[PDB]
């Protein structure tokens, strides 16, 4: 079986949009 | 050839300028380089 509890994401789930190096 | 004005055609990216060694921290998937003004700064060598 399984449950469907709800939680908060907070700050999470950010990826690199592209393959372009960037700094500062 | 480095340290000389040359027309580069890196992987279809046409342009002109002077290229040399660098100390970036290119991640494995990184291919290009830019700036806050969105202009191609650094390129990874396909065969090196
Ligand atoms: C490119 O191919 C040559 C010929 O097989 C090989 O000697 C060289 O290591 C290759 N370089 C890269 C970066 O794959």
């Amino acid at each position: 079986t399984t449950t469907q509890s709800y939680t908060n994401s907070f700050t999470r789930g950010v990826y690199y949009p592209d393959k372009v190096f960037r700094s500062s | 050839v480095k340290n000389k004005c040359v027309n580069f055609n890196f992987n279809g990216l046409t342009g002109t300028g002077v290229l040399t060694k660098s100390n970036k921290k290119f991640l494995p998937f990184q291919q290009f380089g830019r700036d806050i003004v969105d202009t191609t700064d650094a390129v990874r060598d396909p065969q090196t």
